[PDB]
């Protein structure tokens, strides 16, 4: 069977496939819980928590960790909705040359409220922080 | 029936040739894709993609079944198979027809008869065109190879009655290497294209290579649209051609276009085709072969003879007589150059690579047909080329004057091409010629050509100051604009600050694994040395084997490279099966 | 001969311009021309005044470490 | 006497294609920029590259010193103006002599005769061109065209005798309206022309333009390389032309290739020029100006007569004779768009802005001159053309299939742009002519085609020195680090 190009996915048993998947989820990650909220955001008139990073990081040295975090809660049918990143971007990048440890939250996210991995991700910068000094 | 819309069955540049042919005729266009092309231009030009998947050729544009299914499913009426591929296939041809869809083509026994040379050689014959000396049947024995060569008088080609790329002629030039050569002729034909008929006939010395672009319709109507030189050759297969053939007598010339237009009738052939001669430097022609698709090399015969060659071809498809009457009479003089991937300081061999930067001429007389752009990658699975570049002016000076511009504006990189080559050969004297004649041959470039080219090596560095910093910046003295590249570590005058507390600069290694003397440390393991697929597998598992003996062979961008036994040993573990891909450093077997 | 030169990628400056170029690359150029090694003072470091317990593996990877860096 | 090496005074896409002619023709190139085109492709381009400094033209490319102080420092022997700013200027050309240098182009009184176009008139009448009926001297007084306005029958044409660039023209549709339209004739040709004569003629209503190249030797040979068409215009500028001219009958070819012949030799001019006909409803050629300079639309004759015609220009320059003995016969048919950064949307008007996307389309019959390149930034210091579009093919209907496919293809982001009109104009059956005769005209776009088009939406441092006998300066950037 042939597939039109909308349709068709990289075989995912093969290392392209597996490089094609990374993306989408990356691309994913820029928009958890949809295009519809960034630009809410805009209109009010706000940046997004990624587009803060980046303002205030030097160009290109931002490095994201915990990109695909989910949150593992089933309390009140919260399981139906685990947007990536779990609320918070959190990664270390350099201000004027100088390595820094940077966190931003996401007010899109569940109103921005603190859960078990949005805490569990700012812990981690924290203490690589700490101990990069 | 009318071609509707068109099903493009081919990648790359001719893809998006045909389809800026079928946007110019207002029909629909349908490209297929494999997986590795689901972003190269053509995808994205047509009206329509369909992803055949798979990694390599052999299962994504050679199914039949695939390209029929992607037919199905795009609702398209025609299909056109640029060249390369399906193009010559008599039975996908058959197949499209049975299917119900518009070939876009000559007909599949057209294809067959002008495929067989043998077949080809009888109908040349029929057709009273210019032949060479040479046995009208295949040779059944090096004793009769052997006794043409006493007839006849060396040296002598074998050539293979299906041969092709280039890949199917041998050459004897004395009497007592005709056995050896028969037998392995007959031994790599039965494997390279499984039929080991093979025949033999005088081979030329310095012959130039020369053919005529025939329009033919359905109706009987042939029309020679013009003759091409394609001299220059890197092993058997075209880089630089011309438009209309330098330095050619008007009694060879219509000897050309008259045998062509013979051939051609008698073969029954219709549709966009071409007529290849070979001329002898005593100036005798000689019918050499007809392809039956649509050359690489037609844009130079489009800028010449003001034709569109792809749009006469739907008409053809279509079934209208051609609106041409009589052979277009040329104007100007066009070259074009082949933009290989390959390196010409390493004996042209293609390598894959990323397009990182690729900036094509423009203005006066320059025509540009690319299959990349930047940003795009080149794996290892199909051809090299990348694009072809066309320069046509009033006269072949100016031509090659207005090449000489083109190809110093033409900048690519992030891999190696054939740019230095032509930037050369524009301008080697044997190239240009004395304005009667010219020193050029199918084998000039290997055996006469003054290679200056250096290896490619990128941006690497390679020396001790290659690796300090660099900044450039723009300088204006008196006016004069001078472009200053700075190292880091300046110490000029009373500069200072060089280097750090313990910063040492020192000559980079290559990222290579060590060397020969090292070939396997102790190793029993035989690594691919390079991605590509497996095209055969010699041996079996418990089968010993001495050093230098064939393990498999690689197909990468379409070339053939095997993979030796390094050490004495028993194959153990083999890993690998014809038809699986390969990446660079994968274990193929262990030597123990 | 393995080290780095200036380029002049582009143009083709006479030697006037060559040298009116070079001189004023020359006076931009300055500097720490040819200094003297960097005094060591450890008088007063930061890592002295910090509060270390008296198990600390700081003592060892930070105090001792700088006091000992030469 | 020979041309060795050419500056060109000028900018962007006629620079580059006067830079690549040189190359071809294999002679050395000095391209001069201004500091807003210290990027400019011709730039980098050019064997060499001197900067005038200046921020706009009347700093930069219209100063005579600059121009002559950069040649010489370049050593060029020849200097080419392309077209627009000096290329027209009889007396930038008598420097350009005067300095010792080749003046690539027509003779200064050639010049100066042909851009006075009361003297171009008489050149006329003297040639027997075909004319419109108007004065055959500037008007004294507004009653003087009330009179000639009574004599012939509105409407009426007031045209400043120097000067061009398509607002000198005024338009009378009744006798009340000439003492206004007079008077401000007057004073904006005073103002904007530096003279304030102006003359009276009739005024066509939908012409058609027409012009006809022309390759004039030194020694007196003629040959019109062929015809051209530039009726589709807005602000009496040209936006999509070509070649050769469409539906005119034989008479109407014949009598131009004449004419142009006859004007040409009369005027004694050589070098490369053109000379704009019009031809209106009733179909009578008129002659309207003679072009002394490499037009821009030279490409579509190029590409359909297969002359080359700046290295042409080369050849006439050194006063050989042409090569060319008769008229060439074209052997297709080509258009040419310019794509101006103008929003169609909104009224053409110009749009300063980076050019963040510029991808060209290639492929057959497609011929590309820009000036700009992705990265790209369009300032409002000079013209809005960024780069022209010519598409060829055998017949009328195949060049304009081509065209809506490269139409198609090309795309330009960051600034807006005329692509959108020539994409609906290509499609537009009153430019796809029935087969004998099309419907657009000088006015056309302006009042009948239908716009659907929507709206688009540190300092170097400088030290000066001297070395030996001069003096010069070391320009740096701000921030240079060494
Ligand atoms: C230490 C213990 C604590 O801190 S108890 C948590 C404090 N409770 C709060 O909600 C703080 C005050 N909250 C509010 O009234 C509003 O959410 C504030 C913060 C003022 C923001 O208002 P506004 O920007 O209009 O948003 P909204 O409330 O209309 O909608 C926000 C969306 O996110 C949700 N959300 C909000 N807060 C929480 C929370 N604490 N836990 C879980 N979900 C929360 C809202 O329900 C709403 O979700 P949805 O988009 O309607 O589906
Ligand atoms: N008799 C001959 N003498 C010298 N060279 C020859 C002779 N026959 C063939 N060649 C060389 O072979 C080249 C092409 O050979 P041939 O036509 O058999 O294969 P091909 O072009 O690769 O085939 P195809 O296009 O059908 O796949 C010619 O250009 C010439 O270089
Ligand atoms: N008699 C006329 N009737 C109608 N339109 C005219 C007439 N004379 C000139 N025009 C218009 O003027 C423009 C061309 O005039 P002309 O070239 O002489 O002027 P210009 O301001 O010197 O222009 P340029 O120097 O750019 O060619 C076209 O729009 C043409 O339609
Ligand atoms: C396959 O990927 C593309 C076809 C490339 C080979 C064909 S063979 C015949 C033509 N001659 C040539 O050099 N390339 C074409
Ligand atoms: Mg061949
Ligand atoms: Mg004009």
């Amino acid at each position: 069977v042939t597939e039109p190009s909308a349709e068709h996915q990289v075989d995912i048993h093969t290392t392209a496939g597996k490089l094609a998947d990374l993306k989408r989820r990356t691309e994913e990650t820029l928009h958890p819980v949809g295009e519809a909220a960034v630009d809410k955001v805009h209109a009010k008139g706000k940046l997004t928590a990624r587009e803060r990073i980046l303002a205030l990081l030097d160009e290109g040295s931002f490095v994201e960790l915990d990109a695909l975090a989910k949150h593992r809660s089933t309390n009140f049918g919260l399981e139906k909705n685990r947007p990536l990143g779990d609320g918070v971007i959190t990664g270390y990048g350099t201000i004027d040359g100088r390595d820094v440890c940077i966190f931003s939250q996401d007010a899109t996210v569940f109103g921005g409220s603190l859960g078990e991995v949005y805490g569990e991700k700012i812990v981690k910068v924290q203490e690589l922080a700490i101990k990069t000094g | 029936s009318k071609i509707s819309k068109v099903l493009v069955a081919n990648r790359g540049e001719i893809a998006v040739r045909v389809i800026r042919a079928a946007k110019d005729a207002g029909l629909a266009s349908v490209a297929v894709y494999a997986e590795p092309d689901a972003d190269a231009p053509h995808v994205r030009l047509a009206d329509e993609a369909f992803a055949l998947g798979g990694q390599t050729s052999a299962e994504s544009y050679l199914v039949f079944e695939k390209i029929l299914d992607a037919a199905e499913k795009s609702g398209a009426n025609a299909i056109h198979p640029g060249y390369g591929f399906l193009s010559e296939n008599a039975d996908f041809a058959q197949a499209v027809i049975d299917a119900g869809l518009i070939w876009i083509g000559p007909s599949p026994q057209s294809i067959r008869d002008l495929g067989d040379k043998v077949t080809a050689r009888h109908i040349a014959a029929r057709a009273k065109a210019p032949l060479v000396p040479g046995t009208p049947d295949p040779v059944k024995d090096a004793d009769e190879v052997v006794a043409f060569a006493k007839e006849h008088g060396v040296p002598v080609a074998i050539k293979a009655a299906f041969g092709g790329g280039g890949r199917g002629m041998k050459v004897a030039r004395t009497l007592e290497e005709i056995p050896e050569l028969f037998e392995s002729a007959t031994r790599e034909a039965i494997a390279a294209f499984g039929r080991g008929e093979c025949f033999v006939e005088r081979y030329l010395d310095k012959p130039r290579h020369v053919e005529a672009q025939v329009i033919a319709d359905q109706h009987g109507n042939v029309v020679v649209a013009g003759t091409r030189d394609c001299s220059l050759q890197r092993r058997f297969q075209k880089l630089v051609e011309e438009a209309p053939a330098p330095f050619l007598t008007d009694a060879q010339r219509k000897e050309i276009h008259e045998s062509a237009k013979r051939i051609c009738k008698e073969a029954g052939y219709y549709g966009a085709g071409t007529v290849e001669y070979l001329v002898g430097q005593d100036g005798l022609i000689s019918f050499l072969e007809v392809n039956t698709r649509l050359q690489v090399e037609h844009p130079v015969t489009e800028e010449t003879s003001g034709i569109d060659l792809v749009r006469q071809q739907f008409k053809i498809a279509n079934g209208e007589p051609l609106d041409i009457t009589e052979d277009p009479t040329p104007r100007g003089h066009s070259f074009e150059f082949r933009i290989n991937g390959e390196d010409a300081g390493r004996g042209f061999l293609p390598a894959p690579g990323p397009v990182t930067k690729f900036v094509a001429p423009t203005g006066p007389g320059v025509r540009m047909d690319s299959g990349v752009e930047t940003g795009s990658v080149i794996g290892g699975q199909f051809d090299s080329m990348l694009a072809k570049l066309i320069v046509t002016g009033a006269t072949r000076e100016e031509a090659l004057e207005r090449s000489r511009r083109a190809l110093a504006e033409f900048t690519v990189e992030g891999l190696a091409t054939v740019i230095p080559f032509h930037r050369a050969v524009v301008s080697d004297p044997a190239f240009i010629g004395d304005g009667e004649k010219f020193d050029v041959h199918t084998r000039w470039i290997e055996t006469e050509w003054n290679n200056t080219v250096e290896p490619f090596t990128g941006g690497d560095p390679i020396e001790e100051e290659d690796t300090v910093p660099r900044q450039t910046v723009v300088v204006e003295v008196g006016g004069r604009r001078l472009e200053v590249s700075l190292p880091g570590d300046l110490a000029i005058g009373g500069g200072g600050g060089a280097a750090a507390p313990g910063v040492v600069r020192k000559k980079p290694k290559p990222r290579k694994r060590g060397g020969g003397g090292a070939k396997a440390a102790s190793g029993d393991a035989v690594t691919a040395p390079m991605q590509g697929t497996v095209v055969k597998v010699a041996v079996e598992e418990g089968q010993e084997v001495s050093a230098g003996d064939l393990v498999v062979v690689l197909e990468a961008m379409k070339m053939e490279n095997p993979v030796t036994a390094h050490k004495d040993g028993t194959i153990t573990g083999l890993a690998v099966e014809a038809g699986a891909a390969i990446t660079q450093g994968t274990v193929i077997a262990e030597i123990k | 001969d393995h080290e780095a030169h200036i380029k002049v990628l582009r143009g083709e400056p006479t030697p006037e311009e060559m040298a009116a170029l070079m001189a004023v690359l020359a006076s931009a150029g300055g500097g720490p021309a040819e200094p003297v090694k960097k005094e060591r003072n450890m008088w007063g470091h930061p890592v002295d005044k910090l509060r270390y317990s008296v198990f600390s593996w700081q003592r060892v990877t930070l105090l001792e470490r700088t006091h000992m860096r030469r």
